[PDB]
This record gives structure tokens, C-alpha cells and sequence, in this order.
């Protein structure tokens, strides 16, 4: 997963999780990575599917 | 089965918008991002329970996608959840809308604005969408978005979340209805 074309104003939705190094279960991959852009590149991907 | 229920492609998990007919022939309508590429459906994450299989799918642009039924036993009802549907309608700005979705339940509020156009990116675009203040979250796309009785637009994307608020675009429900030629019940 690249979240170069981040962020995005919306995001479809349809689930399809990741998992967070939050540890939290993000919801599909535009959720992901405009949670990564809001940590300011601090958050990354632990594992697909959910945590 | 009825509307706001899960459902489940090869891919992941949507919601079921409406359940509508033509004729004798049944199907189901959804977001069209979930139809893209999807060919069966099952009501189960265990994929036992065999619902249909894609008829149409419209996306970008627009979001819609229609799946005919196969599954011949199963109860499709003419409701969202236990909401009965009796028609469909356009939205109208100010208008008091409800949503119900697979993942958040059924959340309300109001038609914000209309003809929308949100970029998804990567070419994916959609137009002609209703805005509303309503939430919603992943696996929520293409459950229904209802008034009272009256059926008015399938959930396609989003920003926020249903705890701290967020902004929820819609297809509207009529353009799919006279795309496929079918209708509520």
C-alpha cells in the first residue's frame, strides 16, 4: 500500500481492512492512508486485514 | 434480506441498497464501486449462503451496480432493515434523510446539497451526487438512504466518521431505477 496520492477529500466505503501500527483496523486502504497523512507520516502498515 | 444488510463479493463487504424487480426477476441494487469487478455474492463471510450474481455495474461517473438473484429460497424483503419502502423519490436540499449501512447501523440527517461532484482519485470520479451531514464508515457503501417510505439514493463515499461527524455522498436511487428499468416494491 503507497499513500503517495494522499490525501484524498473521500474515500469509497466498501470494507476491506488493514491494520495499523496503532493497532487500530482501518476500514479500507483510502481510510489507511489519510490517517497516515493526518499523523504526518507517523503511522504505518502492520498487517493486511484486520489487527 | 433486506436493505442496509451485508454482503459479501470475492473482494470484501458492502451493504445491499434496495431490493427491487421487474417483472418476476429479482436483483438487489449497490454501490457500483462494489459491482466493479465482483461477479457472485453471498449474504455470509463464510460464503455459504449464495445471493446472485453482478448484472451491471456503473463506475465512475455514476455509482450504481445491480445483482441478479439466484438464490431462489431466501427472503427478499421490500424494506430497509424493518422500514418498509413504498416508492422512490428525488432529493430535495433540506430534506430529512436516514441511511442504513452494514457496518455503522442507521444514522439520520439532512440533504445538504445536490449535483455534487467528489473525486475518489485515480480518474475515479463521480458525478450528480447528493450531499448530506449524514456519517458513514467502510462496508456502509451502497446501503440505502431512504425517507421514511420512500427510497432516495445508495452510499457511495465519504469523509469523517459517525463519532466525530462526518459528510456522506449518495447516487441517487432514481437514475439506477431507470437505468436497469426495474423498480421498488
Amino acid at each position: 500500500v503507497d499513500c503517495s496520492e494522499y490525501p484524498k477529500p473521500a474515500c469509497t466505503x466498501e470494507y476491506r481492512p488493514l491494520c495499523g501500527s496503532d493497532n487500530k483496523t482501518y476500514g479500507n486502504k483510502c481510510n489507511f492512508c489519510n490517517a497516515v497523512v493526518e499523523s504526518n507520516g507517523t503511522l504505518t502498515l502492520s498487517h493486511f486485514g484486520k489487527c | 434480506i433486506s436493505g442496509g444488510d451485508a454482503i459479501y463479493s470475492s473482494t470484501g463487504r458492502c451493504s445491499l441498497g434496495f431490493n427491487v424487480r421487474s417483472g418476476s426477476t429479482y436483483y438487489f441494487l449497490t454501490a457500483g464501486h462494489c459491482t466493479d469487478g465482483a461477479t457472485t455474492w453471498w449474504a455470509n463471510s463464510a460464503r455459504t449462503t449464495v445471493l446472485g450474481t453482478t448484472s451491471g455495474s456503473s463506475f465512475p461517473n455514476n455509482d450504481y451496480g445491480i445483482v441478479r438473484y439466484t438464490n431462489t429460497t431466501i427472503p427478499k424483503d421490500g424494506t430497509v432493515g424493518g422500514q418498509d419502502i413504498t416508492s422512490a423519490a428525488n432529493a430535495t436540499v433540506g430534506m430529512a434523510v436516514t441511511r442504513r449501512g452494514s457496518t455503522t447501523g442507521t444514522h439520520s440527517g439532512s440533504v445538504t446539497a445536490l449535483n455534487a461532484t467528489v473525486n475518489y482519485g485515480g480518474g475515479d470520479v463521480v458525478y450528480g451526487m447528493i450531499r448530506t451531514n449524514v456519517c458513514a464508515e467502510p462496508g456502509d457503501s451502497g446501503g440505502p438512504l431512504y425517507s421514511g417510505t420512500r427510497a432516495i439514493g445508495l452510499t457511495s463515499g465519504g469523509s469523517g466518521n459517525c463519532s466525530s461527524g462526518g459528510t456522506t455522498f449518495f447516487q441517487p436511487v432514481t437514475e439506477a431505477l431507470v437505468a436497469y428499468g426495474v423498480s421498488v416494491y
